[PDB]
RNA sequence: GACCUCAAAUCAGGUAGGACUACCCGCUGAACUUAAGCAUAUCAAUAAGCGGAGGAAAAGAAACCAACAGGGAUUGCCUCAGUAGCGGCGAGUGAAGCGGCAAAAGCUCAAAUUUGAAAUCUGGCGUCUUUGGCGUCCGAGUUGUAAUUUGAAGAAGGUAUCUUUGGGCCCGGCUCUUGUCUAUGUUCCUUGGAACAGGACGUCACAGAGGGUGAGAAUCCCGUGCGAUGAGAUGACCCGGGUCUGUGUAAAGUUCCUUCGACGAGUCGAGUUGUUUGGGAAUGCAGCUCUAAGUGGGUGGUAAAUUCCAUCUAAAGCUAAAUAUUGGCGAGAGACCGAUAGCGAACAAGUACAGUGAUGGAAAGAUGAAAAGAACUUUGAAAAGAGAGUGAAAAAGUACGUGAAAUUGUUGAAAGGGAAGGGCUUGAGAUCAGACUUGGUACCGGGCCAG
RNA sequence: GCCUAGACCGAGGACUGCGGUUUUUACCUAGGAUGUUGGCAUAAUGAUCUUAAGUCGCCCGUCUUGAAACACGGACCAAGGAGUCUAACGUCUAUGCGAGUGUUUGGGUGUAAAACCCGUACGCGUAAUGAAAGUGAACGAAGGUGGGGGCCCAUUAGGGUGCACCAUCGACCGAUCCUGAUGUGUUCGGAUGGAUUUGAGUAAGAGCAUAGCUGUUGGGACCCGAAAGAUGGUGAACUAUGCCUG
RNA sequence: GGCGAAAGACUAAUCGAACCAUCUAGUAGCUGGUUCCUGCCGAAGUUUCCCUCAGGAUAGCAGAAGCUCGUAUCAGUUUUAU
RNA sequence: UGCUGUAAAGCUGGGUCGAACGGCCUCUAGUGCAGAUCUUGGUGGUAGUAGCAAAUAUUCAAAUGAGAACUUUGAAGACUGAAGUGGGGAAAGGUUCCAUGUCAACAGCAGUUGGACAUGGGUUAGUCGAUCCUAAGAGAUGGGGAAGCUCCGUUUCAACGUGC
RNA sequence: AAACUUUCAACAACGGAUCUCUUGGUUCUCGCAUCGAUGAAGAACGCAGCGAAAUGCGAUACGUAAUAUGAAUUGCAGAUAUUCGUGAAUCAUCGAAUCUUUGAACGCACAUUGCGCCCUCUGGUAUUCCGGAGGGCAUGCCUGUUUGAGCGUCGU
């Protein structure tokens, strides 16, 4: 708010004995808005309590680290199909996942011709999801700039620019994204992980070298990927192994039996 | 966030937390630290001995740049050494041929006494060295090369 | 005012400090139009660098003494060395100071060598020089293409050699010559003058 | 979307510029589709509409209805046809006032200035 | 007849004042407040008051920092550092050097004999190709206007042959301003007063931003996106080519040798007083007293004398950029507010109104798509009513979107011996609900209440 | 031991148990209610609202030892109305990395305040102590003793190894007191050995960064409230006093 | 500051120091208020110091987070001995 | 109209209405009222109540009008009683003046009347004033202070005639 | 038993909450540098066919010229106003003008629509008196011109 909003009076408290409260009041006459309350919060034209002030902190750090492994895992989410289904996207008709893609795609430059790709390869469903889910906003946002509200579709990942990009703009829902620069708000919007990513063959073989492995290492300098604290993330499997099964005794009964 | 503090949970009681009878005022004690030495003492006597009064002389102008020696200790000193030869160095050391460490270039000002060294010479440039520091690093075949 | 056990703050806000904050929102926009300023003023003088030369100078204080780093600009001995004057040398891109001094010799060669890299590497075109030739070159960067390189420091192997005498013992009867200098040599001549 | 700096998505500013647009400006924001016939023959998509202009409605109560414009009223963002009337309980008639994107063009009223205006569209007069 | 000093003119030609406030350069200068009292201190070298600028200002090419292997005009950021220090050593307060980075740019006079030539300049008049050129005549000026030099040097004599070259214009580029031009459904069905809704079938898409249009419109309109093609203006102080004069025994640079090498005074500095500073036997500033020197002078954060060392070169001057910006002009935005909110003001708001005056200062947004703003008849003095009429709606009638509560009228039902209201329980009256199940195929079997 | 009159309840939901009777791999009263009959489903039944009756029931909020108070605020209704943000911090927790850690001053890049990338310094940590000049952390398996989870060897017990943590006797580094070797710019040096002394130290690092609640200090500082103090302006149309003209 | 045949009178309904705007949201150990539900735990008016006595700090009483363990030796109590 | 939850609350039937809105996973805050002699706005009881009582005083008839205690005309009864309830002005107001129309609001009853409302009309100077003179006083100018806004001086330390 | 009072429901009031919106505000960022004696900012009074405001303008008065553009304006009225065009409307653009009385505000004065003087032209038989039109007369300071003052002072 502005810093001087509901101050720029001259009132000053009557003080006791006038049989008022002892808020500051208008001075003068010949106007309604002679005598009344002024200044307070609680008052009608005061300034309101704590008024707000630009230096609020708005952005916040993150560990540089921290935001590169919350981008490998939510990569890594993007190649399970239950995480994908469950993000809500329409992935029922697609062979399997990741979706990768011949590099002719990247040299596609008509919007009519990169949704015949796109219906190809089996991502226009999704497509068609954005389109239908185009709403009104509810609230006031509606009045800042915010007017519509519409699902996310596929991010398409390439590692050249031949006209993929502007072939897509203009189509609802899909993002591209080179893959040298992959960021969380693509990648797992909402915070939701699993994002319908189509890959093209170029960004695809170029993964490897951008985050490393274990016979490559990362571009990004000293970078190495993390490690897990569990390395066999079936439980079920090794409570129900050879191994474990061995120094068990017996089970009881799921539920006991009321005695008395 | 302010959906999660406790000013959201104490709406509908009437002090806020504050208490009935004391009811949260001004600055009952005073601003910032008066009374330090008066209705405060029990406090700064208790959790800050040494608060009043003056030790030690004076310097005025004090350059902090002059007092610069930061400090490594023998049991850190191979650090020092290429990563990708330590493990050379560590066998075919000898008196005729030893591994040079440059303390300042690596930023430091005096060689210290902790620890204990590989039994391999070595041969140690430092602005500073304490005795006993000098002392282990001959005692292994090595040297102290003063440098300025 | 004063109570459980915490730290002692020093929070200096007991001025109008409200009326001079200053809050960096123009962090990026300001980034953005220095990187357009500094786009504009490279095309306008293409090809020839932005940069001028800088010489390599020892840092001062006993702190840095062990590190190197970009100076003001050339020395009139260092020009002087390489045959260039100094009012012509800031017209092909190479920085002057009349101020430095060259007191030994490990930086003037140093820099000599810096500007007998840069006239080696210099081009100057003249109205003979045609446009083709122009258009050859790309705008090189001067402080990339001739970095401050750190000397490496000393590594490797060497023979062990003890003198007889510690560094610890060295250090100590400098410590004792420094101090006790101004006195001794005072009864040097009391003790002379007496004779 | 758009690129442009100079361009503006404000709802405010947008809605301000149409309500205080000038009368000059308001001519070329009463612009009309040309029927297909005028579309094949011209060359032209749109053109504003203009008083000696014969229109057919295409939207609302009166679809269907044909007639030449009247007079193009700026202040009111309408445009009023020859014989489309409202009929009051003391039997005077007003005009009724349509917008201009709801009408195809046609016939032109043609001069100098709209033959040249058609040329510089890419058309043929 | 000069000169010096001093006047006058409606003399010829100029110039200053005042305004604006966000940032800028100074002067002047509080108290509230904190110290749990209070006077030094703090607030604060702040508010108020005064003078003066610009697009930035100021500062600026060391009388600097340092003490190192040394850096090298100024400014800003990060750091130094809540540190050295100051402080009823309490409350509190508080910089600098180094280091990384943004931006970088350098210079001008005075002090010198042109002395084989005042080589300089304002003005008048005439003239031209006019931000000015040429010619001429007064005047200024030797009590010093030009050329030549500025300490990094530099000068006068030689030197080695070297190395270099000014200006007048045309067209382009760049820069700015500006004109013109642009894809694809208004196809069918349903609802509706209106299709911009839903369904079907499509199209364009480097355009699915935003707005308009009778309801949520990429495809109806304006735009959006993409480019294309013209007109003008400006630039010693931006560069890319071309044109004619180069008055070049000239101007300049580089190297070597010899002799020299002018360098700012009531100032520096010292005392003292007041103020200020982190600056502590005194950080800067100012008043008064004293008042220099020439390897001199200043600084080197503890006063003094003695001896060294280091480092600059004051008392004269100019200068872009990086920096600031609640003002002015032009734009784009937001996890902001949504008519008691947000600026005081969304409206004929600094308005209406008050006060002698300085000043003080409101309330108040929305019929409908369209006025189609109710013709006509009738009762009434009229305002109005009753019919009628328009509209999708009058449960929209300019007392106009929705239309809560307090409060009030009428209608229905009920209760009522100096309050009323509440809990618990049951009756009475009213309302609500449920198993003959999603029942199964005359039978089977189930639901509820009871003995 | 036996007979006999009433009341309230029926939790659970295949089996599994303990017992009993035995006439039986059976049955029971023994690890919690079943059998049967009538009525009703146009309803006997249950809930709510209004009202009557019985019984109990002072007006809330607040300060207070004590309020229904002859203590204060409150006629009524709507809308507004009070622990906030920031700088720097303590504890705890989550997360990344770990003797390191922190990209975001800046540079690169961009689909352009985003996301993505880069590194020199710097901060904090990795060493302390002393006013300071200064000095600066292993006798030993980084020590001895008593406990100590877990692990190992047995075979209740017992034997071993024992991290974290705890009690205790030592050792190491700095400050203080003493001692005072070879030596010497003969006044310095400080070998060596001691001391109911002292430190926010050592003795196989634990930190740095982001975020969250709570707590702290400076800020208008939860909201409203003085009597005052200061700076710069405006008034002698009322009134006080002089003067001038009526 | 004025002005006062003097009442601290008068100085625009304002006078034991006018009015106006600003510093200023001046400070208050003092009075008033402080906005949803349920669940679990649950006080103190006492000690020491304070120009302290209507206020603080300090200890106590209270909550929360736990952590190391798992019957070790503990108790607002008795007995026996002293 | 019912249903769910111990509760904060959630859902639903009927009516009114007219353009946007909600569940779930998270983020965030100017996030929840009965009180503050709280703020602004709105509304009661009181209550058709207090009251509309100073300044001697009104009455008959006609006209007008829908309507007359209150307007107009006539008759009368009264009063101010020339130190006026008469006739003019200064200060102050600013069209209130006049004619015509006119009654929603105002004239604390009423209203056909009005200083109200609406539309027009109206203020004529050589001789009346202002204008000019000086009064107490105010105040430019050569100047002297003051950091300065400005203060001081007016017989003013001055080469002072827009002379006749 | 009514009236009266109280409670609820319906409808009607009173009032303007709620909901939906928004040519406004508020904050952030990006870019630019341009007030005035060549009379500014501000003030007063005027100006339209029918206007009180607001908005615009200055006796050339809701505007004149010019450039662009191309058929309106509109509440009513109305061209001696216009349409294949020197042409409707247009604060579209804007480089030429107009710009009352004032204001730093400049002949003097100003609580006055008060009072001079100079020049050119012009009316009343007029160098003088009375009238009209146009153009002038402030202060501080700079450079220069011209006319001067002082036994300050040189020479003859
Ligand atoms: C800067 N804002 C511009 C605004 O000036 C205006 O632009 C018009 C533009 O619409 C006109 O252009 C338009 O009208 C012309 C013609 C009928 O006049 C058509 O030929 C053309 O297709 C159409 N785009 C152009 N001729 C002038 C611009 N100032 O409208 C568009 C805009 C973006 O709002
Ligand atoms: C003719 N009388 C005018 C009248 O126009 C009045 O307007 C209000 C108007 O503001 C109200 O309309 C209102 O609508 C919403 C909502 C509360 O209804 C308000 O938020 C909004 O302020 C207002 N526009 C409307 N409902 C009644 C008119 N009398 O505004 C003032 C007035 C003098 O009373
Ligand atoms: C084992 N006991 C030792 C005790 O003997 C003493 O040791 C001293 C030591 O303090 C002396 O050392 C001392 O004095 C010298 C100075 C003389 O140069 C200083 O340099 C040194 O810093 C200082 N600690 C050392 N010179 C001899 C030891 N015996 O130090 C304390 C102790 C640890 O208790
Ligand atoms: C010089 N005499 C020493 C005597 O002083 C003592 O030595 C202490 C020793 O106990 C201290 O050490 C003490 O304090 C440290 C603490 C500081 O962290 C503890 O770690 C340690 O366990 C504890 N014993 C040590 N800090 C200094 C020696 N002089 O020990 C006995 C002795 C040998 O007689
Ligand atoms: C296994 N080796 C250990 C080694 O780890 C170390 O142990 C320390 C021990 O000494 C410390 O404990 C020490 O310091 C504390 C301290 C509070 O002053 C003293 O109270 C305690 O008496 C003293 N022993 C303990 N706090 C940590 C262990 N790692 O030092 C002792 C040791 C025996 O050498
Ligand atoms: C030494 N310098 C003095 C200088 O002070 C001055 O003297 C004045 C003198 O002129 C004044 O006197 C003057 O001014 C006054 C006026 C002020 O009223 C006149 O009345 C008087 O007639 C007139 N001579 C005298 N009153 C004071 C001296 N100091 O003028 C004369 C002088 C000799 O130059
Ligand atoms: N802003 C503060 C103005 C007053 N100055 C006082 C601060 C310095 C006081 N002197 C400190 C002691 C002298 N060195």
């Amino acid at each position: 708010v502005a810093e001087n909003a509901g101050h720029q009076t001259s009132a000053e408290s009557w003080g006791t004995g006038r049989a008022v409260a002892r808020i500051p009041r208008v001075g003068g006459g010949g106007t309604h808005r002679s005598g009344q309350a002024a200044f307070g919060n609680m008052c009608r034209g005061g300034r309101m309590f704590a008024p707000t002030k630009t230096w609020r902190r708005w952005n916040v750090k993150v560990n540089h680290n921290e935001k590169r492994y919350a981008t490998a895992s939510a990569i890594a989410a993007s190649a399970v199909t239950s995480l994908v289904l469950a993000r809500g996207h329409r992935v029922e008709q697609v062979k399997e996942l990741p979706l990768v893609v011949s590099n002719e795609f990247e040299s596609v430059t008509k919007t009519k011709d990169a949704v015949a790709v796109l219906k190809a390869v089996g991502a226009h469903k999704d497509v068609v999801k954005v389109i239908k889910s185009k709403k009104l906003r509810a609230g006031k946002g509606k009045l800042r700039g915010r007017r519509f509200t519409q699902r996310r579709g596929p991010l398409v990942v390439y590692a050249q620019d031949n006209g993929i990009v502007k072939a897509l703009r203009n189509v609802p829902g899909v993002e591209t994204a080179s893959v040298k620069h992959l960021g969380l708000l693509q990648l797992a919007p909402g915070a939701h992980l699993g994002r319908f990513i189509i890959w093209t063959q170029g960004a695809f073989e170029s993964l490897d070298s951008v985050y490393g492995s274990d016979s490559t290492k990362s571009i990004k300098s000293g970078y190495t990927l993390p490690s897990n604290i569990i390395s066999n993330t079936d439980v079920t499997r090794l409570i129900n192994s050879a191994e474990v099964q061995a120094v068990v005794r017996p089970a009881g009964e799921k539920t006991q039996k009321k005695s008395h | 966030p302010t959906r999660l503090t406790k000013t959201r949970k104490h709406r509908g009681n009437v002090s806020a937390g504050k208490g009935r009878i004391g009811k949260h005022r001004k600055h009952p004690g005073g601003r910032g630290k008066a009374g330090g030495q008066h209705h405060h003492r029990t406090n700064l006597d208790k959790y800050h001995p040494g608060y009043f009064g003056k030790v030690g002389m004076r310097y005025f102008h004090k350059q902090q740049n002059h007092f610069w020696r930061p400090e490594i200790n023998l049991d850190k000193l191979w650090t020092l050494v290429d990563s990708e030869k330590k493990d050379e160095y560590l066998s075919k050391s000898s008196a005729s041929a030893a591994p040079v460490i440059d303390t300042l270039a690596h930023g430091y000002g005096k060689v210290l006494g902790k620890g204990r060294l590989p039994e391999v010479p070595v041969i140690v440039k430092a602005r500073f060295v304490s005795k006993l520091a000098e002392e282990k690093i001959r005692a292994v075949g090595g040297v102290v090369e003063l440098v300025a | 005012a004063i109570s459980k056990n915490l730290p002692l703050l020093n929070n200096h806000f007991r001025k109008h400090w409200q009326e001079r904050v200053r809050v960096h929102f123009d962090q990026a926009g300001k980034k953005a139009s220095r990187r357009q300023s500094r786009l504009r003023k490279a095309a306008k003088i293409a090809p020839r660098p932005i940069d001028a030369l800088r010489p390599v100078v020892r840092a001062p204080t006993v702190k840095y003494n062990r590190k190197v780093r970009a100076g003001r600009g050339f020395t009139l001995a260092e020009l002087k060395a390489v045959g260039i004057a100094p009012k012509y040398a800031r017209t092909i891109g190479i920085s002057v100071d009349h101020r430095r001094q060259n007191k030994s010799q490990e930086t003037f060669d140093a820099n000599v060598a810096r500007l007998q890299e840069y006239k080696s590497k210099l081009v100057i075109f003249d109205k003979k020089t045609k446009a083709s030739e122009v258009a050859s070159f790309e705008q090189v960067d001067v402080s990339a293409t001739f970095p401050v390189e750190q000397p490496a420091p000393e590594s490797g192997l060497r023979a062990v050699e003890v003198p007889e005498q510690t560094a610890y013992r060295t250090l100590r009867l400098a410590r004792n010559e420094k101090k006790y200098k101004g006195i001794r040599e005072k009864r040097a001549k009391e003790k002379a003058e007496a004779e | 979307a758009k690129i442009s700096q100079d361009v503006s998505s404000s709802r405010s500013k947008a809605r301000k510029a149409y309500f205080t647009a000038s009368s000059v400006e308001r001519r070329v924001l009463l612009s009309a589709p040309l029927s297909k016939e005028l579309r094949q023959q011209y060359n032209v998509k749109s053109l504003p509409i203009r008083q000696n202009d014969e229109v057919l409605v295409v939207r609302g109560s009166k679809k269907g209805s044909e007639g030449k414009v009247n007079s193009v009223y700026r202040l009111k963002f309408a445009i009023q046809v020859d014989k489309l009337q409202k009929e009051k309980s003391n039997g005077a008639s007003v005009p009724i006032n349509i917008h201009p994107s709801k009408v195809v063009i046609t016939k032109l009223h043609l001069d100098k200035d709209r033959k040249a205006l058609i040329q510089r569209k890419g058309g043929k007069a």
